[PDB]
Order: C-alpha cells, then structure tokens, then sequence
C-alpha cells in the first residue's frame, strides 16, 4: 500500500490549523503552480524574462515548502503565547478579546 | 487398493528422496507423514530416529538408483517402473554420482537445494505443450529419449507457453548463467512452475543463483540489485554507501539547531 | 542594510553569516524528506566551503554543523570531518611534543 | 499468569481513579500501540508527520 | 549482542559484518575506538599519499 | 490507412495473419488484442512470392 | 546443551534407554557420539533436546 496523499493532506490540515497572515501567499503560489501546469504553452511566447518567471513558478517545490512554514509559525506562536502569559498586552486591537 | 512393500532391486539403491507437490525435495526428521513403497525406508528412518504414519495424502518416497530402470513419462520426475504384481515404483536415475535433485532450465540443467529459491523452471525431462491449433506437441531435453521430441534449447524467452493443464510458463531473457546471473525484464507478468509473478521492465543483478524479479519484495531481499537502466544500476548500488539504512532521519533536530542561533543572536545584541 | 549596520556594533559581520548558514541548513533540512541525496553531498560541500571563512565565524559554523547534521549522517563522514578539522592541531602537537 | 497480568489490570483500574483530561491521550496511545502490532509495517516512505 | 555475527550465507555474513560501519554514530560504546581508528587510518593513508 | 508504417510497442491492437508475429511482438514487451478494425500486418520476405 | 555426563532417553517405542558420554561407566548404554545432529530426542519427563 501507499499513503503519500494522506500524508500531504495531513500536512495541509495541520498548516490550516496553524493559521497565520502568510498562509494566503502560499495558497496563491500553490494555485498558480496548478494553473500553470494545467494549461501552460498557450500564453508563453518570446519575452525570455517571462519564460524565466514561468519556469521559476513551475519548478517551485510547493509540496516540500509547507513543512518549513510549520516550523516558522510554531516559534512565532510560542513567542506570542509566552508574551500573553508572562508579559501581557495593552493594545485592544489584539484578537485576545475571547478571554 | 492398498500399498504393499516390495524388495526388488534393493541392492541397486543408495538412498531415498521425497517428492512433494510434484517436485522432488530433501527429507527432514521433523516431518510426520509420508507415502512409502519401500521397506528399507523404515530402517533408513529408524537409524535417524524417525517415525511416520502411512497415508496417500503425504509426499511420496523415491529411491536413487545407479542403474537405468523404467521409462520416461512426460510431466513426471525420475522414472517409473511397474512391478510384476502391478504396483508402480519411482526411481531417480543418474549419470554421475554427484547428483541430488535436478531441475530443468530452458537451456541447461542446474542442481538446487530448494525449489522456491532456485532458477528452476521445469522439473520434468519431457513436457508436452498445446500448439497453435490446439494439439499436444512433446518436448524433451535429449531427443534420443523419445522419438519426435523437440530440444528444450529451441525455446525462446519472453514468449507465452501453455501446458496441457493450463499452466503458463514465462521466463525472462538472460545473458549470464551460473553463480552470478544478469536478467532483463519487460512490463508483463512472468510465470514459472506453479507460481506466476508480476514484474516491471528493467535489469537486475544477483550475487547468487536465486530467483530474481523486479519488484519491491525482491528488492528488499539481500543480495539483489536492480535498476531501470544500466547506468541507473550503478547509482542505485552506490547510493547506500552514503545514505542511512532506514527512516531514522527524524527532522526534529532543527528546533535544537535553531536554539543555538537564537541564543547567539540574543547574546550578541545584549 | 544601513539600518541593520547601525546596530549590532562590530559583531554584525559575525551575525550575518551565522544567520545565512542557519537559513541554508534549514532549507536543506526542509528538502531532506524527498531528496535523500542531500545529507551526504551537502555535508561534503559545506566541509569544502567552510575553509573560505574567518575563524570567528568558522567556529560557529563548525558548532552548528556538528549540532544539526550529526544525527542523520554516516559515521565515516563525521570521522573524516573530525580528522580534517584536527589535522592542523595534530601537526603542531606532534612537532612540539613528540617529534624526535 | 496471575501476578504477571493482574498487576497491569490493577494499575489500569487505579488509573481511572486518578481521572484527568489527559486520560484520553493515554487511551488513544494504547489503541495505537496495539493497532500497529498486527498491522502497519507498510505504507512506504515519504511524509514526516505520519 | 556484541561479538555475535550472522548472515544468510557465507558471502552475506561477510558483507553484513560491515553493517555497523554505515550505521549512524551512537551505536558502539566501548569498541568505538577501534572502529574509528580502522577508518581514520585508511582515510589518512589513501588521501595523503595517493 | 493504405500506408505502410513502422511498428512500436505503444500500439495495442492489430489484425494478425502471420503466426510468428505473435512471438516477434512479444520479444519487444508488447501485448495486443486481435481486432479486424485495427491496422493489418505484413512480413518482409526476400523470396519473390505472390 | 547436555545437563549431565550420563542421561536416559526414550526410544521410538517409548522404552527407556540409558545414555552417557562413555559406555564403560554403565554396561548396556550407548555413547553420546552416536547421536546425529538436527534430530529430536525425548527423556523420561518429556524434555526435548535437538
């Protein structure tokens, strides 16, 4: 048996659980990669600068980039929790209004 | 009918062998039931401390003999002799003393210790096949044994063959036979005597004469190397020398690695 | 970059390379689960490249490499790294306390 | 045997006396330990959370 | 257990005798010194001379 | 389509007439299903026949 | 493997048969050297040695 797809789905689910402001740019990169891989060819002609951009977008390892985002967000969340517990916040714009 | 014990040709027998599942195999003391036609087998087993119960649903006993006795029947190992009382007997004739159990490859004859892990393709001297029109045509190794037989060497690899009972034979092309073997495969299932297996196209190299096919099951077995191409084979075989032997590479050490960076970054500023 | 150089005093040079090497190692670790070739060849490249650095950042680079890449590298690579690092001191020790 | 098995059952029963919100974590861990004993050893490489 | 070698066949056992050598560091405690020396000598010779 | 062309292992159906083609095509790793609607087969013979 | 210099074993029919390292110490016994390897043997109490 094989379960790579389930592992990727679990990684995406855990990324969605650890929501931050920078998840949208990763989702945009993923959807752009899917769109470029799905049609391609049609609207790429001349403009070597455009060709370089298209190749860079297509060759980006989206499937191996979510995991780095996980560790990037984990430390930020730990720091925010430490500030909330030990030090407190004065700004009312924080989303701590739940408690 | 009830099996009976006979003592004819007793002085011509050196030992005894067992036939299980249509393929001859060695005998072990832990086995409990056999089909026997010889009385000296009782002394053979008793000297080794064995006991057994006679039944027809248990492997048969055949005796190795130094004299050409009986005649060859396609599909049956060894030779078959019928006594004056009508009972049949089985023997294993040989040409040279250094003979155990011999199985037939499409080109040569190679001894084996276990049928499951050997290059064996057929275990019979002569075999019969269904032709294109649906009629039996006999094949044998030595044409002098039976008139009208075709040599086994005329067979070709990667060709589908069907026996009289519906079994399928498919053996891959080879370039070297012996202690070390090299094989080539295609994207089609290959089948041997009683076992059909699925394999992918590629090339495999083995340090032993064991059966080799291109799949994960055989790839996990030791002493087997395979690759998608000749160049890729070298990379595959040299990969483990610089790679761990398992999935122990847990990437959870990065938090500890970045702890030092955070500590030094804070310490420099302070 | 001017604002960054305004702070951290003299140690900004040490901090910059230490951060860059950590980021590169983090990227390599992130690419590890699919590309199994990286742990060996990248370690060899890192060992080759670490010669072209100042000792002040070289010590930090060696400490970081030994902390991070150790649990997922073959033993012989580590022993070769240790021998190559310690030959420069083995020569001095042999010359000054053992040689004739 | 009695002493080699009844002790574990007694410990499990006593564990329920000192109930806490983390008891379900141990309950799930016990299921996981037995599940990947008669199964698993498969699903090949790739991914890291699993 | 230390001092015990095994393999499928004579050649397989000889090849598997070197299995701990490709194992990640942290597998031997007392006999690590001779294993390290057996690699250090080969490496230093094969590099520094040849 | 009235035009002779080379053969490749990608094709999957032919109208077979010659018996030895079944053995020749197998050596290239291909398999096919016999259907008369698929392109026919021909053999190259040095001898003047037909 | 062997517990004592002299032992006792059951035959194929279950009758007791004495055994020892040397036959001279017990008349009618059979030496250990005649025992073949990879063979099951049984004692008075049903212990199995191979």
């Amino acid at each position: 048996w094989d379960l790579t797809a389930f592992g990727l789905v679990a990684e995406w689910f855990l990324a969605y659980i650890l929501f931050t402001r920078f998840f949208y740019v990763l989702g945009l990169a993923a959807i752009m990669q899917l769109f470029f891989s799905y049609f391609a060819v049609h609207f790429i002609s001349n403009s070597w600068l455009m060709w370089l951009i298209i190749n860079l977008v297509q060759m980006a390892p989206i499937s191996a980039m979510v995991r780095m985002y996980i560790f990037f967000a984990s430390f930020y969340y730990v720091w925010k929790s430490y500030v909330h517990v030990v030090d407190g916040c004065n700004s009312s714009t924080c989303m701590m209004c739940y408690k | 009918h009830v099996m009976s014990k006979h003592t004819d040709f007793s002085s011509e027998i050196i030992g005894y062998k067992a036939i299980d599942g249509g393929v001859t195999r060695d005998i072990a003391s832990t086995d409990t039931c056999f089909a026997n036609k010889h009385a000296d087998f009782d002394t053979w087993f008793s000297q080794r401390g064995g006991s057994y119960t006679n039944d027809k649903a248990c492997p048969l006993i055949a005796a190795v003999i130094t004299r050409e006795v009986g005649f060859v029947v396609p599909g049956l190992p060894g030779t078959i002799l019928r006594t004056t009382n009508g009972d049949f007997l089985h023997f294993l004739p040989r040409v040279f003393s250094a003979v155990g159990n011999i199985c037939y490859t499409p080109s040569k004859l190679i001894e084996y210790t276990d049928f499951a892990t050997s290059a064996c393709v057929l275990a019979a001297e002569c075999t019969i096949f269904k032709d294109a029109s649906g009629k039996p045509v006999p094949y044998c190794y030595d044409t002098n044994v039976l008139e009208g037989s075709v040599a086994y060497e005329s067979l070709r690899p990667d060709t589908r063959y069907v026996l009289m009972d519906g079994s399928i034979i498919q053996f891959p092309n080879t370039y070297l036979e012996g202690s070390v073997r090299v094989v080539t495969t295609f994207d089609s299932e290959y089948c041997r005597h009683g076992t059909c297996e699925r394999s992918e196209a590629g090339v495999c190299v083995s340090t032993s004469g064991r059966w080799v096919l291109n799949n994960d099951y055989y790839r996990s077995l030791p002493g087997v190397f395979c690759g998608v191409d000749a160049v890729n084979l070298l990379t595959n075989m040299f990969t483990p020398l610089i790679q761990p032997i398992g999935a122990l590479d847990i990437s959870a050490s990065i938090v500890a690695g970045g702890i030092v960076a955070i500590v030094v970054t804070c310490l420099a500023y302070y | 970059f001017m604002r960054f150089r305004r702070a951290f005093g003299e140690y900004s040079h040490v901090v910059a390379f230490n951060t860059l090497l950590f980021l590169m190692s983090f990227t390599v670790l992130c690419l590890t689960p699919v590309y199994s070739f990286l742990p060996g060849v990248y370690s060899v490249i890192y060992l080759y490249l670490t010669f072209y650095l100042t000792n002040d950042v070289s010590f930090l680079a060696h400490i970081q490499w030994m902390v991070m890449f150790t649990p997922l590298v073959p033993f012989w690579i580590t022993i070769a790294y240790i021998i190559c690092i310690s030959t420069k001191h083995f020569y001095w020790f042999f010359s000054n306390y053992l040689k004739r």
